[PDB]
């Protein structure tokens, strides 16, 4: 598609509400 | 996590996302 023009936070929130069902599973931290 | 790989100047949207593009 064409995406959001965002860094860091503001992009992960929204793919919460973009990416619908999945949001951003991640690689973990320690 | 991918969110990096474009915070720095325009890209192609390989580097802004994985999963959501």
């Amino acid at each position: 598609f064409v995406n959001q023009h965002l860094c860091g936070s503001h992009l992960v929130e929204a793919l919460y509400l973009v990416c619908g069902e999945r949001g951003f599973f991640y690689t973990p931290k320690a | 996590g991918i969110v990096e790989q474009c915070c720095a100047s325009v890209c192609s949207l390989y580097q802004l996302e994985n999963y959501c593009n």
